[PDB]
């Protein structure tokens, strides 16, 4: 009796922290683009 | 002079928004890839687990038959 | 001995490639909205 | 003339950014739906697997009891 | 006067786009956290299931050995 | 024979509906920022 091996089934992880950091950085930097006549 | 200021600020803002849209597209692509990989993982696991419970059920049924025979 | 059936448990897949393509298309088209006085 | 150009470019950019924000909202909604469906799938699988190992444990315990009796 | 209008509309639009970018960043962070938690859940489940099928295989092998001995 | 307990393995759910609503609200409100000379 040899049960199938499922140890190879792996679940990847996502690392989009660079993109979230860029989005927050742009949301903060857009204050430097406001027009002050 | 004020028009040059408005144009420069608008071009800067559009550049930053382009940067943000590219970042959002990259993030959504990575999230899509990972979610789809984990979905394929769950489906592969479900298939393998169905096969394994099939095997276990067959073996347990053989064992119960053997016990019914012996006793 | 009847083990429960788990074969119906399915995991959906996401297809947001249209939206990623629209985002990249807009990030490229916004160059046509830059002001050249 | 330059003001009309600035206004036209700004309105075009705001239209494109509206398009991009609607696309991002749709993508995030689809990702949320799929992630939640896969989470419900994993939870259903965990519940069914707990039930199945309960059944297997009960059956194996009965079998071991029968063997202890026979031998 | 038209310049003040252009500046006010542009500042309003940049504020709204900042709001939208913060919302998108928060949404992507939440999606990342949930996807990673579900990935860790699937990996923990795979490890525990491998251990459990190891146990079941050992027990079934012992049972089959005992039956071969008895019969 | 004591099989390991896997009942604690839970899968979280995501609720980013507030953020999707904010994004759609902004995509609708940006019409109030269009310039009409």
């Amino acid at each position: 009796v040899d049960l199938g091996d499922i140890s190879g089934i792996n679940a990847s992880v996502v690392n989009i922290q660079k993109e979230i950091d860029r989005l927050n950085e742009v949301a903060k930097n857009l204050n430097e683009s406001l027009i002050d006549l | 002079e004020n028009q040059k200021l408005i144009a420069n600020q608008f071009n800067s803002a559009i550049g930053k928004i382009q940067y943000s849209l590219s970042s959002t597209a990259s993030a959504l692509g990575k999230l899509q890839d990972v979610v789809n990989q984990n979905a394929q993982a769950l489906n592969t696991l479900v298939k393998q687990l169905s096969s394994n419970f099939g095997a276990i059920s067959s073996v347990l049924n053989d064992i119960l038959s053997r016990l019914d025979k012996v006793e």
